[PDB]
């Protein structure tokens, strides 16, 4: 466990392009890693915090390059 | 060798005007700015000797 | 080449608190500075002619 | 990992009584661990904290229950 928080991120994925997407993903986030390195703005989600991680994507106190790529991939465009 | 050079430029006042979602137009925020604001940690370490 | 530097540091003070038998430890002792105090002795060493 | 710091306590064993002993533990603890519940006091120990655990038997942020069965363990009388 990350042993301080988690910060759960909710994004809600829309229609970019053309039969196209940004993908949603529920995702969680060890606090202090959260705290140090997140991306999300315009991302279109609903964060809380939590004693426990509260989604099945869990980060804890250490990931940062791949949480950090992560974050970034909220933005993700599929086809 | 001047090939390719530098330059700073500004906003055409078509664009500038509207900006964000004027007259219709989209996918064209503004840019901002924030402030941060981390701290760091000192600690004292001892040290002491005998006769 | 910057592959091995050099540093002091000093001592934390959990260690330092406790430093020879205290709260029940036990060898960990404080180092200590002695003057030490020898002697150098020199002789006359004579000289001489003669005509 | 406790993501922290560890403190070490190394106790040095000695001999109680006459064919006995009270053998010598090398132990590390997560320092959220060790301030909460540490026995140690005439233990014949000594302590120094350190990022990454120092000795091999190694308690990390939660075991609690099962450190603070070992550390008044610290006075387990052997033959």
């Amino acid at each position: 466990a990350s042993a301080r928080g988690y910060v759960n991120i909710k994004t809600f994925e829309q229609k970019l392009d053309g039969n196209k997407k940004i993908e949603g993903k529920e995702v969680s986030v060890a606090f202090p890693l959260y705290s140090d390195v997140h991306k999300i703005s315009g991302a279109h989600y609903q964060t809380f915090p939590s004693e426990k991680a509260a989604y099945s994507t869990v980060y804890e106190e250490n990931q940062r390059t791949e949480w950090i790529a992560a974050n970034e991939d909220l933005w993700k465009v599929t086809g | 060798a001047g090939a390719l050079v530098e330059i700073a430029e500004g906003m055409a006042t078509s664009i500038a005007e509207l900006q964000e979602g004027f007259n219709g137009s989209t996918d064209n925020p503004w840019n901002e700015m924030g402030f941060r604001i981390d701290k760091q940690v000192i600690e004292a370490k001892s040290r002491q000797l005998k006769a």
